[PDB]
RNA sequence: UGUAACGGGGCUAAACCAUGCACCGAAGCUGCGGCAGCGACGCUUAUGCGUUGUUGGGUAGGGGAGCGUUCUGUAAGCCUGUGAAGGUGUGCUGUGAGGCAUGCUGGAGGUAUCAGAAGUGCGAAUGCUGACAUAAGUAACGAUAAAGCGGGUGAAAAGCC
RNA sequence: CCGGCGAGGGGAGUGAAAAAGAACCUGAAACCGUGUACGUACAAGCAGUGGGAGCACAGUGUGACUGCGUAC
């Protein structure tokens, strides 16, 4: 008797919406990655996207403890020999505050084609309003 | 109406009229076999140590060997190689009673 | 008694190229490459008969952990609560219940939550 | 019609095996300084 | 200046993805002799655009 | 009725002939003929001789009716190579492969 | 007692070491000789 | 192997494997490595091992009733037709006749019959006493064979 | 060269210290089935087989068992044109080398068994011979004295006349 | 018959057999094609292996995604 595996057609992902105001970033970002992956479901199977669609709202109001607002640096390299550009947390909140949740969640999702598809179900909005009224997202209280 | 019993060092969850493959029991083909140690009978209503009087009674179908596994042992650069085949004995039982 | 060895070397080579079906490129056609493809593929098959019993126990434990947390308990307290209650169901069947008969799992969690605390 | 001529090799190498292999006279590779 | 590894059947045919010749599919009928010809070329019998040019 | 014409030991290389064969694979045999007529390859002159022979092999032996024929199968095999010697610098010699081919046109109503 | 029924005594015929015939024989790749020395050469080995 | 002892190419320099003879056994058309010579495949048998074997074969031929002792086996004309009859009444087809005398009439009459062998009680051997279905011995011959095996 | 001195994300506890409990975690241990070696067993009454104990990572190396191939006997025997060897599939089963059955090719030879003898098993030796790839339809087409036209012939002409 | 009074081929015929046609018994493998099924154009690495959908066939084929995994 083989162990149950969920199928990528019979899986039904539900839509959730999350207000990220005042939340600690990687405490927020690890429950997002838990439910993007689908580990909160008994139907979890590690080769199938079984997760949810999560709408993150008010991404710019996400919080970090300590001195991390001015001292957490985001390093990326551009492929050219100068390359090593860097932005602190408060510079990242000004330029693209959506990127802070998206970078933090992406390190917690698995690496490969599947974890790149689990990232597709994270809809991050800087403001207080999304466009996905038609998908009827339930409020997911963190 | 399924139940959990435990036969060949492993536990199985069977329903009625289902064949389950177990380890090689030494009872002849066609004999009713009781599994008095039933871990959990469930239905609309469930019963869970062991149950007190629920017995899975099955009926022995066939005594075969499994699909052959090749055991290959290899140690690179150390002049060592060892092949071995394995077919594992099983016993198929059709479940004819969940009490 | 000269012995020509074309017949039994063909068969010995053909036996190994038959075990190499589906392999990419010269690993299906060339004997030298296909021999150590087949020897490596038997090496992996030995190793992943060990890893199969771990990867499924990994998969059950991750599903009981999810299905316990829908019923409001962690995997650790559910497995401790089952052992204090002397329930001897293994994790293969505990995960099988968790997707197929959820109301037979909420009864198991209750029988664990009771006898734990 | 007198066809299916062969592949007449060079009359230099008497081991047709290496006929198309190397010239077998001098091997000049000159840049080796090891100290 | 020389390969370190023999390229495959895969990469040999991948390179010839652009070696495939392109057919014409654009023959032009002549309005006085009905001969098919290349566009803006004279015919095999030497008509062109209704006029006998070469003969 | 599938009608075969072959040209064996075609003196063009099979890779050169296979370029022209992919132009007339599946085409109607009238459209296949003037693709080969306005194709500027040597293999185009070789393959057109086989196709014009399979056209006559169909209508002389198996039947008739040129106009519903199609070039159903067209495939070029490698014939026996003729081995030749090019002399190179410093006494060295190379092997020239005069590569023959096997052109097969299968026409079919 | 026919020609296809006569057998030797048990253990009267040992087989004979066949050297250098693979991994399973226990005599392959060195021939029971070990690695590179004088005694592993053909004809090598010092006098009495 | 017919060839020259000339080293085929030089030892260094050319990137070909080093060779020193066109007649080496690695090479095609030169050299068997441990080539055969004509040899003697004879074995020594002790006389008490040879006589102990023949005494143990003749003891077994009376066990499996394949020894039949006659008192005379002779045939009048040197004709294969008569001997072909010789063993039909005797009910024999694959037989070895062992006589004590020098019967050349009987000796020619079984020279064409494939399954019939005539001996002279002094050249009977291991393989002949086994590879025939019946062994038939004249009474003058079994006196001599009893003697030489003591 | 690029964060580059938590593996990363991230963490103000997800860090340390003390205590406690649970859980995860190996090819370890246990369960279940199988196999082999060694003993102790008189358990049998050649002693196989059984019963129990315990052991089975292995290079060099030692010891013990086999498999298959060609050849001799067994063989004027058995198989074989109602299809041999070989080749190519498939299925079945042996712990393995392997074995068997058979569909298609093949179109005349093959050998149970038990012994016997070895040119007895190859992936490597910059091995040897043949065949065929690869680079690649790439480089080159051998003096930069130079060609252009119109007729001709021809299936076809830049090169022949 | 097609072709250049070619080469090669398709018939017809011989023959048990021409997939015995002379580049001729058997015709392996490398290597090269065609047809079909499936996969493949956001995905990183000894190319397998364990899990595994979906699809195509009548168990077989393929193998998305995924764990482990640096040939001899």
């Amino acid at each position: 008797m083989k162990t149950f595996t969920a199928k990528p057609e019979t899986v039904k992902r539900d839509w959730y919406v999350v207000d990220a105001t005042g939340k600690t970033l990687g405490r927020l970002a690890t429950e997002l990655a838990r439910r993007l992956r689908g580990k909160h479901k008994a139907e979890y199977t590690p080769h199938v996207d079984t997760g949810d669609y999560i709408i993150v709202l008010n991404a710019d109001k996400v919080a970090v403890t300590g001195n991390k607002r001015t001292d957490k640096v985001y390093y990326h390299h551009t492929g050219h020999i100068g390359g090593i550009k860097q932005a602190t947390f408060e510079e990242m909140i000004a330029r693209r505050p959506e990127r802070v949740i998206e970078i933090a969640v992406k390190g917690m999702l698995p690496k490969g084609p599947l974890g790149r598809a689990m990232f597709r179900k994270l809809k991050v909005y800087a403001g207080n309003e999304h466009n996905h009224a038609a998908q009827q997202p339930q409020v997911l209280d963190i | 109406m399924y139940a959990v019993f435990q036969s060949g060092g492993k536990q199985h969850r069977v329903s009625e009229g289902q064949t389950v493959r177990l380890e090689k029991l030494d009872i002849a083909t066609g004999e009713t076999v009781e599994f008095a140690e039933v871990l959990m009978i469930a239905n609309g209503e469930e019963v869970k140590p062991f149950v007190d009087g629920g017995v899975i009674k099955a009926e022995v179908v066939a005594h075969g060997r499994g699909e052959k596994v090749k055991i290959v042992k290899f140690r690179r650069r150390k002049h060592y190689r060892k092949q071995q085949g394995h077919r594992q004995w099983f016993t198929d039982v059709k479940i004819t009673g969940i009490s | 008694a000269r012995v020509k060895r074309g017949v039994i070397a063909r068969a010995r080579h053909k036996k190994i190229l038959k075990q190499a079906k589906g392999y990419y490129g010269a690993r299906s056609r060339v004997y030298r490459v296909a021999f150590q493809a087949v020897i490596k593929a038997g090496q992996y098959a030995y190793r992943d008969r060990r890893q199969r019993k771990r990867q499924f126990r990994q998969l059950w434990i991750a599903r009981i952990n999810a299905a316990a947390r829908q019923n409001g308990i962690s995997y650790s307290k559910f497995i401790n609560g089952l052992k204090k209650a002397s329930v001897e169901i293994d994790r293969k069947i505990l995960a099988d219940i968790a997707v197929f008969d959820k109301v037979a799992f909420t009864a198991l969690v209750e029988k664990a939550k009771a006898a734990l605390a | 019609h007198c066809y299916e001529c062969s592949s007449d090799c060079p009359n230099l190498q008497p081991y047709f095996s290496r006929c198309f292999s190397t010239p077998v006279w001098i091997s000049q590779a000159q840049g080796i300084r090891a100290g | 200046a020389v390969q370190q590894n023999k390229p495959t059947r895969s990469k040999r045919g991948m390179r010839r993805s652009h070696d495939a010749l392109t057919a014409v599919t654009s023959l032009s009928v002549d309005k006085t002799s009905g001969e098919k010809h290349l566009r803006h070329h004279i015919t095999a019998d030497g008509y062109y655009r209704g006029r006998k040019v070469i003969a | 009725m599938e009608t075969i014409a072959k040209h064996r030991h075609a003196r063009s290389s099979a890779q050169k002939v296979r370029l022209v064969a992919d132009l007339i694979r599946g085409k109607k045999v009238s459209q296949a003929l003037d693709i080969l007529t306005y194709t500027n390859k040597k293999a185009a002159v070789l393959v057109k001789k086989v196709l014009e022979s399979a056209i006559a092999n169909a209508e002389h032996n198996d039947g008739a009716d040129i106009d519903d024929l199609k070039v159903t199968k067209i495939f070029v095999d490698e014939g026996p190579s003729m081995k030749r010697i090019m002399p190179r610098a410093k006494g060295r010699a190379d092997r020239i492969l005069k590569r023959t081919s096997h052109i097969t046109v299968v026409v079919s109503d | 007692m026919r020609l296809n029924t006569l057998s030797p005594a048990e253990g009267s015929k040992k087989a004979g070491k066949r050297l250098g015939r693979g991994i399973g024989s226990g005599l392959g790749k060195t021939g029971g000789r070990g690695h590179k020395g004088q005694k592993s050469r053909s004809g090598g080995g010092v006098r009495r | 192997v017919t060839g020259s002892g000339k080293k085929p190419w030089r030892q260094k320099g050319t990137g070909r494997a080093r060779s020193g003879s066109i007649k080496s056994p690695i090479w095609r058309s030169g050299g068997v490595t441990f080539a055969a010579r004509p040899q003697d495949h004879s074995q020594k048998v002790n006389k008490k091992m040879y006589r102990g074997a023949l005494k143990s074969i003749l003891s077994e031929l009376v066990r499996q009733d394949r020894l039949i002792v006659v008192e005379k086996f002779s045939v009048e004309a040197p004709k294969t037709k008569l001997l072909a009859q010789k063993l039909k009444d005797m009910a024999l087809e694959d037989v070895l006749i062992i006589t004590g005398e020098l019967d050349e009439n009987l000796f020619l009459a079984a020279r064409n019959l494939h399954k019939v062998d005539v001996r002279d009680a002094t050249g009977i051997d291991p393989v002949s006493l086994i590879a025939f279905d019946k062994v038939v011995m004249t009474a003058d011959a079994v006196k001599q064979v009893e003697e030489m095996l003591a």
